[PDB]
Order: C-alpha cells, then structure tokens, then sequence
DNA sequence: TTGACTCAACATCCAAACACTGCGAGATA
DNA sequence: TATCTCGCAATTGGATGTTGAGTCA
C-alpha cells in the first residue's frame, strides 16, 4: 500500500548479496543473468 | 488667521483628528498612488503617537 | 541509494521544417545572449595573453636575429624590403612554434565551433563535469606546450606580445544561427571533425607599419601568413564547413585591450550575404552591437583605426553589386527594380547604378539601384500621421489604387511642411478639432506654450481642476467588427499648469493640503 | 445552454433583438425570437420591424413559445394578426395567466395536451432531495443599538457585516470540503460580497467583471478541484447554471426578491439532476438574528413549502466550537471588524 | 554545385473617430 | 399605485514578406 489504503510499487523487492572472492563473483553473476535471459524466453513463451 | 487654519485643517469628512483613513481618502482623491504603507507625511506628523494627526500637529506640519 | 551504488548489472535482451515563432524568438535571445558571452570570453583571454608573467618566459623562445627580423629597420628607399623581413620573422616564430608546443589535444565536443539548436536543447537535458581553468592554469598550459588548438594560437599571440610586435587575437565567434528556423537541426556525421576543423576560430594579426596593414597568421591549423586583399584562406568554404563554421563576427583584441570588428577584412561577401546572417541586420540589433563593442573597446582610437577603417572602406566599394538575385533581397546599398515599393519613385535624374545578369535565363538581365537614390512618398493623410501637412502648390509625385477604389496622391518630403497648431489663448484654451479632441501624433503637433500629460487619469484630473485642457488623440486601436477607434490617452494642457496637472494625477502633506486648498477656491 | 446540445444549428436561428442585429428575410431555417422584439415598445431599430414584414411575408407554419404569461396578450393578438400563421404553441408556465382575456390564448392556438405535473416531476430524481435549513447564528450588542439607529437602506450595511456570520461561514466551508462537496454561495450586497471573497481566498464572479477572468474560473471549477467554493454575485446564477455542488450558501438576502430568489434558487436544484442515490442537496442561509432579513428570509422558505420542499431549522451544528480557523472569533478581531463597519457606514 | 523558380503555411506591416446614456420589461410597499 | 433594478440599445484583415522543401536547368 501507499501509507493509506491505495496500492504502490514504490521500489521492487530485491535481495542484498554480499561478495568476497573474484572469480566466484564472476562466475554467479554470469550464470544469473543467463539464467534472468532463459527466464526471458520461458515468460515470452508463457505469455501466449 | 485662525479660522484660515482650521478651514484647511477642517477640508475632510468628519471634523472631530485627522485619521489614516482620511488622509488615504485625500490622497487617494487627488491622483496619489499610495500604498497602504505609504503613510509618511501623516505618520512622521503624529507627534504624541496616538496614530492621527490633531489641529496642533497639523499646524506644525505646515 | 544503494541502486545508486550498486549498479543493475542485468541482459535485457531486445531484437514542412519550420518551427513556431515563440522558438524564433528565443533563438534570437539566445543568439544575442550567447554572443556577448563568447565576446567577453575573447576580450578576458586577451587579458590573460598580457600576462607578465607568461611574456617574459615567451620572449625566451625567440633569437635575437629573429627580434631584429620582426623589428626591421625602417627602409626609406622601398618599405617593402622591410615587410619583407618582418614577414620571415613572422615565419620563423610560426616555425619556431611548432616545436614548442609538441601537444595538441582535440576539442573535447566541438570546441567553439557552431552548435546546432537541438545540440543545446538536449546539452541542458544531462549534465557535466567540467575542468575548470583558471588564469594560472592556462599560463602553465602555454609554457608546457599543451593543449588544444585554440590554446596554441592563444600562447603563439602571447609569445609575439612578449617580442613587442603590436600581434591581435582573432576570434570567429560562433553562436547559434538565429537564422536556422529548422526543428530538426541535425548535420552529416561523415568526417564531422575534420570537416570541423577545416578553418580555425582563433588566429593572429600583425600590424606592418611599413605597408600600413594587418597581416593575417595562422600558425597552427592552416600554417599560413597572407596578406588580405579580397581572398583570405580562412574564411570557411564548402556547406560541410559552414555547418559548424558560419563567419559573421570576426572581432580582434589588440595589445591595448581594443575591441574591433574585423569581419570585413575576411568576409568577401559582407553586405550582401554575411549581413543576413548578423544580429546586425537591422537597426536594433546594429545599436545593440555597437554597444557591445563598445562596452569591450577599452582605448582610444589610434591612426592605425584610421588605416583599417580605409581598407574597409575600400573592400566596401569594391565589393559592388552581388552576383545573384537573393543576395540582393533586402541589400543594405542596393535594390532591384522590381523590389521598388509602390511608395516609392526614383529621385530625379537618377538612374540605374548596375545590372544582374540572372542565373538561369539567357541574355535575361535586371535593373539594380542604389538605395540612396530612391525616394519614398506617402500621403497627405500619412503625412499628417507624421505631423507634416503640404506646401502651397506641391505637386504630386506619383498616383496608386486603394480599396473601395480610390486614387491616392503621394507627395515627397521636400514637397511637405512642418505642421505648427495654433497657440493657447492666455486662460490655457486649446483650439480642438470637430471631435473636441486635439491630435498628436508628433512632438511637432504640441502647441509651443502646451505640454502633452499622458496618463490614464490625466482627464479626470483635468476635469476636476476645472482648468482649460484638450484631450489628446495620439494614435488609432484597430478593434474587431470593422471598426476603428482613437487612443485617448492624456491631456494637452498649457505650460503653466503642467504641475497642476501632476499634482492631480499625482495626489506631502503641504502638496496634499494645498492641492485642497485650490480645489476649493476653485469650485466654489 | 441547450439548443447547440439540443440538435439546433443557430446557423438559422438567427437571434433578433432590434440591438442584437441578425439575418432577417434571409434565413433559410427556422428562427429563434422574442416578444421584446416581435412585437413591444422596445423596437429600438428597424430590424425588429424587419423581422416581423418578414415573417409577414412567410406564412410560419408553427410558433414556438416560452412564458407568454409575462408579455401582455395584446401584442400576442396583433401579431397574430399580422403574421397570419398556420400553427402555435405555448410552453406554458403558471395555471391561472394575466393573458386569460376574453380571446383566449389556448383557442388562438389550440386546447391543453399535458399540465407540468410538478408533483410527477420534482419527486422521482432531479431536485435529489432540497434540504432547506437557515443556520441561526447570533449577534452582538454593540452592532444591535448602531442597527436601530440606521434606518432606509444605509442599515443593512449593519446587519450584513456580523463576527458571527465569519465563524458560520469558514465552519460551513470546511464542512462541506470534508465530505467532498463543491459549494456555491449566494449573495445580493456588492461590496460586502468583495470583503467576503478576498479574505477566505474564492474567486469571484460579480459586477462588471471581465470575461476572460469570468470563464477561466469556471475552467478551473468544472475541471480543477481545488476550487470547490466559488462566491457568484448575479451575474453567474442567471447566466449559466451548473450542475455540480450538491451544498448551497445563502449569505447576502435582498428583501422583496425572496421570490426572484426562489426562482434563482430552483433553477440550480433542476441543474442537479444526475438521480443519485444519496443526492443530498443542502441549501443554508447565514441569517443573524433579531435582524430585518431572516424575517424576510421567512418569506421566502415559506414558497419553498409551496413548491413541496421540506424546510428544517438548524440553529447551530456541534462542530464550530473546534475550529481555528473561524476569522472574528476572538474579541480583538470583531472589534477591528466593528471599526472596518463604521468605516464602511461613513462611507455610504 | 549554382541559383531561380514555385508552393504553402504563417508572420508581419498598415491602415486611421460618433456619440451616451434613455426606456420599457418585472415587480412593490 | 410608487420604486427600484436592470437589460437593451448602440464569426482586424488584405496585401506583402519570410521561411524550408522541392523541382528544374
Ligand atoms: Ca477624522
Ligand atoms: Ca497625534
């Protein structure tokens, strides 16, 4: 809601991950933003 | 003469002290664009600070 | 906040031409606005080449033969031989300069070349950072020999200051074209930046006291020294270029912190087609040039003025007529035939001052004219509309059609007469036409012992003084239907009560109190 | 207001005044007329002689009209007269006329079809139900012995001007914001309508005001929200009518014309009509007591109870005793208020 | 590469004086 | 029958210049 009873999106619900090593953060980032363009085709397909 | 006095004294609207209202009235009446605030004249004449300007006052101012 | 910081790191994959007047007015503004800014910018970095400080490091980059060759001695028998040599040395320091400099750095966005309309809309859309430069930052750029092209010639002009030889910095300012009507504003991509710096903004003139001319010198974009007569290399040519490149306001800055305009000498074309292109282009904007320079033009005239001013004056008789029938389109000297109002006649025994062969039709030819020699005529009607009434038997000059139609005589102005309204009788008594109102379209037609007040409330105050006045017609407002209708806006009133009159329109405590005083003695 | 909404093109319609020049004789469509210029003394130019050689000339198959009641017959006869048309009608207003001579007006055009029922028409929706009621604010001492001693016009100056009526008027604005309801206020005094419309911050339609100032409120009063109170003098009530603002102010009463404010008053609930559920239209009346105008003011709720409208009394509503905002509450301001009055009454 | 056409949609210039209050509608204690 | 109010009466333009686009020789 929007402090009174009329719904808002003031900012979208995300998760804090925090990094420490170079490659590991290279390599989970990689594969989460091709799993995000999966994700895009699979929807594109759902939406038919 | 006295009485010369008192007529341009006695030249408003009332006859009892001369009122913000009543010199705003003249100077409206003779062209004066005069803010509210525009007092001056009759503002730096009220010598015992009751907001008008009585006969003595008057005089003095003249 | 932390969106701001952290970075969305994501694949979002995904397979007529003429603006409205209130723009043209604006781009007129913003024209006039930017000009002024880019000419104090000149006249401030004028400044900064004087630096003492920079001058007596510069001088150590110039030989003693190389002084002497820019300090000639003077040659009786032929000055030329001393043009001449000051020629090499002005070669030599531009060689010289070369190796000074070694860096040149690219304009970071178009340096001071022309923008385009929508390049300034959108530069107001993101914002910049931006590195500052300070006075002592361009002394240290000019003595480590690094920066942009604008620079070089900046410190190249310091470098002749600090040798003593009277060297002017040229400034091609470039504002936004107030001509450019265009919304859609954009320009060619292909070779954008060497079509850009084709010509240069900045460059130097040396004063040859031998010959009595400016000598042009670019020594960093076109390398080059020449000698204008008619033809300067560095007037820019070709559509490309003068895309970002549109001469029209070359101005100089001299030793002594002088300020000329110095289009002439590298404009071919300046009365016919550069002068559209100026804010110039009428009275307005002339006067308000003229101020500007002015405003920017801290010294005396010198006789060196007096030279340039001739060789102005010459370029001017010798660009004559243009070749072509738009350039000759609102001409300052000027007019063809056929642009000829039909309130217009040529003054007697006047004729023709030139042709124009045009472009596009064989052997076909027009008539052009000089402007100071054609006369323009108005009516009796129009002439008292500038407070002139005839002369005994005038004759007039010229017969033209109106509306219902109706044949109206046009007079000269040798043939008119200043109108003169009869006087005020003693009492203040205007005499007042058959609407009882007195017309005053000129200072002229104010009687010689009257005075016009105009004032909204003038008439009312009039009135109620009681006192002897003329209400005052001085123009006509053009209303809807079909109608006409007089401006009264104030009051002729006799000399003598003019401040009668203003303390009426205008009303201390003696003026408030008199004015009652009189108000009474005179209604009663 | 209806006839561009109507399927009327005035293109034809040409208006006739004998000021209000327009095509006569030349019209190819039917025409809109009126009584002043078809047949009355006020035939101030030719055109209304025009006009009627006109419609001489066109034997005018049918007649519209709208109260004939008010015009005298005698100019209705001639014209029938003269025109020798072919058919009438009359929009009647009122059952009994000063036009029911010996020649009546129906046999001159044609006997009753339909009686406006207003019992029929004034209960199933339009009106959304008036609710006449007159907050009975009080007044003060030293405004009472200087209204006894005015008297002839000059003491309605006294009566108009009350501290009381500030504190009923501020409550009853920010009443009707609170449940999202425009309001339109009333009112007969010029001046002391200007005093009351600059200082709670409502634009103004009064006399002689320009145009351009005059519909650029009611484009912001049709569209905007933020002005939910507009303060009209009577220019904008026998103009135009809106159909908003189910919450009505009386403040300013003329006596005599508590029927011309009747019909002021109803021509604004039959604006109202959408048929609403609720559909509350409340209609309040400032009226200070042991004054010359609420007794009047009597006069004219007492012809709503004959045009079928329930009046109730609301002698004060528990709610402005928790306002702030009510200018005039404190003593200081109703005594600077008194001194703005006597200003005022040495004035006129 | 040049400029003189034409087209169309605006923009811009320029002409240039009647008065002002009476008088009937409705309504009015 | 005397008294106010108050409305009512008395659709700038047309000629000429500027702008950019386009077509032609
Ligand atoms: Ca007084
Ligand atoms: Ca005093």
């Amino acid at each position: 809601k929007d402090n009174e009873g009329n719904e808002v999106v003031p900012k979208p619900q995300r998760h804090m991950f925090s990094f420490n090593n170079r490659t590991v953060m290279d390599n989970i980032k990689m594969t989460l933003q091709q799993i995000i363009s999966r994700y895009k085709d699979a929807d594109i397909y759902e939406e038919k | 003469n006295l009485t010369v006095i008192d007529d341009l004294w006695s030249m408003l609207i009332r006859n009892c002290v001369l009122s913000v209202k009543d010199l705003q009235k003249i100077s409206n009446l003779i062209g004066a664009d005069q803010s509210s605030g525009t007092i001056e004249m009759i503002s730096c004449a009220t010598d015992g600070k009751r907001l008008f300007m009585t006969y003595l006052d008057f005089g003095c101012v003249l | 906040y932390d969106s701001e910081e952290f970075e969305d790191v994501t694949d979002g994959n995904e397979v007529r031409n003429v603006c409205s007047n209130e723009e043209r007015k604006r781009r007129k503004y913003f024209h006039m606005l930017y000009l002024v800014c880019l000419m104090v910018h000149g006249f401030i970095r004028n400044e900064w080449i004087n630096s003492k400080r920079l001058s007596r490091k510069l001088s150590n980059l110039v030989p003693e033969k190389v002084f002497e060759l820019l300090h000639p001695q003077k040659d009786e028998e032929l000055p030329l031989r001393s043009t001449r040599k000051l020629l090499d040395g002005l070669k030599k320091c531009m060689e010289l300069w070369q190796k000074h400099w070694k860096i040149t750095k690219k304009y970071d966005n178009e340096g001071l070349y022309m923008r385009t309309w929508k390049e300034i809309e959108m530069s107001a859309n993101n914002k910049r950072k931006f590195k500052t430069l300070k006075r002592s930052d361009f002394l240290r750029a000019v003595s480590k020999g690094h920066g942009d092209p604008d620079i070089s010639v900046q410190g190249f002009v310091a470098m002749l200051r600090a040798c003593n030889v009277n060297a002017r910095l040229i400034m091609s300012c470039q504002p936004p074209d107030f001509t450019n009507m265009k919304i859609d504003t954009s320009l060619n991509g292909n070779n954008a930046y060497k079509d850009m710096v084709k010509y240069p903004i900045f460059w130097c003139e040396v004063w040859d006291k031998f010959s009595k001319k400016w000598i042009t010198v670019d020594p960093v974009n076109l390398k080059t020294i020449e000698q204008v007569r008619l033809h300067s290399k560095l007037a820019p040519k070709g559509v490309a270029c003068c895309e970002r490149n549109m001469l029209r306001y070359v101005i100089a800055y001299d030793r002594k912190y002088g300020c000329r305009d110095v289009t002439r000498r590298y404009a071919q074309w300046m009365n016919s087609k550069v002068r559209k292109r100026r804010i110039t282009k009428d009275d307005f904007g002339e006067k308000w040039f003229r101020k500007v320079i002015t405003a920017l033009h801290h010294r005396k005239r010198t006789k060196i003025d007096d030279y340039e001013d001739q060789y102005f004056f010459r370029r001017d008789e010798s660009e004559g007529i243009p070749d072509s029938v738009q350039d000759l389109k609102n001409h300052p000297y000027y007019v063809l035939e056929q642009d000829i109002k039909q309130t217009q006649i040529v003054k007697p025994g006047c004729k023709e001052c030139g042709y124009l062969k045009v472009h596009g039709k064989v052997g076909k030819v027009l008539k052009v004219y000089a402007k100071r020699d054609i006369a323009d005529l108005k009516s009796a009607r129009q002439w008292y509309m500038n407070g002139r009434i005839l002369k005994t038997g005038s004759r007039c000059k010229k017969v033209i059609k109106r509306t219902v139609e109706e044949d109206e005589r046009l007079y000269s102005f040798e043939d008119t007469e200043l109108y003169i309204p009869p006087l005020a009788s003693a009492s203040g008594e205007i005499t007042k036409n058959t609407f009882g109102n007195i017309e005053v379209f000129a200072p002229t037609m104010i009687p010689g012992n009257c005075c016009l007040v105009e004032n909204p409330v003038a008439i009312k105050a009039a009135r109620f003084l009681g006192v002897e006045f003329a209400p005052a017609v001085t123009s006509f407002k053009f209303e809807r239907g079909s109608t006409v209708k007089p401006v009264l806006s104030g009051i002729v009133v006799a000399k003598w009560l003019r401040e009668a009159i203003e303390t009426a329109i205008d009303g201390s405590w003696n003026t408030l109190l008199l004015k009652l005083r009189i108000r009474s003695k005179l209604n009663s | 207001q209806f006839l561009q909404w109507c399927t009327l093109q005035p293109e034809n319609c040409a208006v006739f005044t004998s000021d209000n020049k327009e095509m006569f004789q030349t019209e190819s469509g039917l025409v809109v007329s009126t009584y002043s210029m078809v047949a009355n003394t006020r035939n101030r130019s030719h055109d209304s002689q025009k006009v009627m050689d006109f419609l001489t000339g066109r034997e005018w198959g049918f007649i519209i009209l709208d109260e004939v009641h008010v015009v005298p017959a005698a100019m209705f006869r001639r014209v029938v007269s003269t025109i020798a048309a072919h058919a009438k009608l009359g929009l009647t207003a009122t059952l009994v006329r000063e036009d029911d001579k010996i020649g009546d007006l129906n046999f001159l055009i044609g006997p009753k079809l339909y009686e406006a029922n207003w019992m029929e028409l004034s209960q199933k929706g339009h009106i959304a139900n008036v609710q006449c009621a007159e907050v009975w604010c009080p007044m003060t001492a030293e405004f009472y012995q200087e209204y006894l001693r005015e008297t002839a016009r000059k003491r309605m100056l006294l009566y108009i001007m009350n501290p009381t009526k500030f504190q009923a008027c501020q409550f009853l604005i920010q009443y009707h914001e609170r449940r999202g309801d425009k309001i339109i206020v009333f009112s007969d005094n010029v001046y002391a309508l200007q005093e009351y419309a600059l200082k709670m911050g409502k634009p103004f339609i009064y006399g002689s005001t320009p145009q351009q100032e005059r519909m650029n409120i009611l484009q912001n009063f049709q569209y905007n929200d933020q002005i939910n109170t507009i303060f009209l003098s009577k220019v904008g009530d026998t103009s135009i009518d809106l159909p908003e603002a189910t919450c009505l102010i009386q403040i300013s009463s003329h006596y005599g014309s508590r029927r011309q404010e009747a019909q002021r008053l109803g021509r604004i609930l039959r604006a109202k009509r959408r048929n609403d559920e609720g559909f509350n239209a409340f209609f309040y009346s400032l009226v200070s007591k042991d004054t010359q105008e609420m007794y009047y003011s009597t006069k004219r709720q007492a012809f709503l109870v004959d045009q079928g409208y329930a009046f109730k009394v609301i002698t004060h509503l528990h709610g402005m005793e928790n306002i702030p905002n009510l200018a005039y509450a404190s003593p200081r301001e109703r005594r600077e208020l008194l001194q703005e009055v006597l200003l005022k009454n040495e004035e006129a």
